[PDB]
């Protein structure tokens, strides 16, 4: 009974469209944050995150700049796509 | 209470609610500052973005949440001396009828 | 007429209140565009990198344009007295009053009172004198406004060098298009 | 039936909306401020807190 | 015409999101899928290898497909006051936007606004135009998006280049097809 | 305007302002064709 009322090309479907709705709720919570973030601009100053970032870096004894922006198989077949 | 009495009531108690703000921003701000620690150490840098901007976010609320408890108290103290001199005011002008 | 010199008044003060919160705002945002510039150019991007950079011309340059209209507001306000005694226009206020008719349609996406302000100063000189300002027949709207407000893309020698100057401050490793940098 | 009546072309007005309105908040608590200050001017004066 | 110029705008900020999340999820995917491809050739499936590497190198390339149409989205999005001042289409706005119209049918399962996007340029710029653009009657669609959204098959040296190349990183034994090698 | 703002609410994409087989079209063209 059950495998004829959600047949398999049923069940397809079913994932489908699971899978791309979860896809439309990623690109809506994006979208969300973005607006959050943008409204909030002037509580969160880039600058001021960024040194206090380096200072507890630096009191962590952590070898790293925070104000500065931070495989090969990818690199190797984009060169193959380039020189074909 | 008066009808000003009800509003300087609710004006001294909006200070007191922004004021309560600011040092719930400010407890708030050392927790995340902990929590920065303690990421940077497992090298969860993303963690730790999160956290550092949390902090300053909380900082600079803070200071918004003081700056108008400040104003509100000001209003306050304002709205306390007309409703003093509310009472003043009648009062010598039932003296000045009752005398004449 | 319709002209309320009081709304004028008012909605001038809104105006530089709202520019001055907007300039701060959009300050702000075009710092972290520009590190989000750093990041398509430390990965290579530099062909999106290129039109990323013409947002940030246009945010830069609109801060300029409401730096500027934030003066002219705060002129009008100065000269307040001018413009409820006479029915004339000063010589002194028709740049001023000109150029925030001229500004109005084009920025009252952002700043609403705007809009408020050039009705009621078309309403005050009169509405052929308010199109004759729109079109800037008139002839007496500022310049360098209007450059910073021109829908015309930037020069793309300025994208370049908006490119170079944010790649040594991120510490990115840049080259520049050996054409548009010739074009110099 | 969530992602119809609210899809994504709402969503994105509801949000800029959001925004715009705070904007108006934030004119708004710097015109109180700025007349509370006006109002109090004596009782501080700007040599004194100097 | 049924043009609505914020229809537009909205949505190209749409499919710039929808694209950027699409690109990353499809990146990931392919490195799952590449470790199949290793584990077909560790046991000798090299027949089927060939033809797993079919669907990577189409992954491969819509992925750079969705980079190329991200940045034609956000050129109209930066230049969005030329199309909406001007009935004419700007010379810097004919790649893109004949290459979006032409696009908009093969990636419309993937990016429905994508569809929203084009029929609204077709509005702005007639349905004539429309239908030039999808047939690249017009002759201004970028032709390396063309190609990496192209019907037909890799070339089999390049599928024996894929699998040189994953066979190293998996340190897997493989020995191409010395036929299809020769061809290089 | 009212089915507008109704359908804007439902989410449901069409305009309601403008007006909204091939089997038969087949069959006509042979009509015309013979």
């Amino acid at each position: 009974a059950t495998l004829k009322t959600m047949n398999l090309e049923k069940i397809s479907a079913l994932m489908d469209k699971f899978e791309h709705q979860f896809e439309t709720l990623d690109v809506q919570t994006q979208q969300m944050e973005d607006t959050v973030s943008s409204t909030t601009t002037l509580t969160t100053p880039q600058n001021q995150v960024d040194m206090l970032l380096q200072e507890m870096a630096d009191e962590a004894g952590l070898d790293l700049n925070m104000e500065l922006p931070q495989d090969e198989l990818s690199q190797r077949l984009a060169r193959l796509r380039d020189q074909v | 209470m008066s009808n000003m009495e009800k509003h300087l009531f609710n004006l001294k108690f909006a200070a007191k609610e922004l004021s309560r703000s600011a040092k719930k921003c400010d407890k708030e701000e050392k927790a995340e500052k902990a929590k920065i620690k303690k990421a940077i150490q497992k090298g969860n840098m993303e963690v730790a973005r999160i956290h550092a901007e949390n902090a300053i976010r909380q900082k600079n609320q803070a200071v918004n949440f003081l700056r108008m408890s400040a104003r509100v108290d000001a209003v306050a103290a304002r709205v306390q001396t007309a409703v003093t001199m509310g009472k003043v005011t009648k009062s010598m002008a039932g003296v000045v009828k009752s005398m004449d | 007429s319709g002209f309320k010199a009081e709304r004028l008044r008012v909605n001038l003060r809104l105006v530089i209140n709202r520019l001055k919160l907007l300039e701060k705002k959009k300050t702000e945002l075009a710092q972290k565009a520009r590190k989000e510039i750093a990041d398509y150019l430390a990965a290579g991007k530099d062909e999106r990198a290129r039109i990323r950079v013409e947002h940030i011309i246009r945010e830069d340059y609109l801060v300029e344009a409401m730096e500027i209209l934030e003066l002219y507001c705060d002129l009008l306000l100065a000269r307040f007295g001018l413009i409820q005694s006479m029915k004339e226009l000063d010589s002194g206020l028709a740049e001023s009053v000109s150029t925030l008719i001229w500004a109005a349609p084009r920025l009252q996406s952002e700043v609403a009172e705007l809009k408020i302000v050039a009705d009621q100063l078309c309403a005050k000189y009169s509405k052929e004198y308010g199109k004759l300002c729109r079109t800037n027949q008139i002839g007496t709207v500022n310049d360098r406004l209007m450059h910073k407000l021109s829908v015309e893309a930037p020069p793309k020698i300025l994208v370049e060098r908006y490119l170079i100057e944010i790649a040594k401050n991120y510490n990115v490793p840049y080259e520049p298009d050996s054409v548009v940098m010739a074009e110099a």
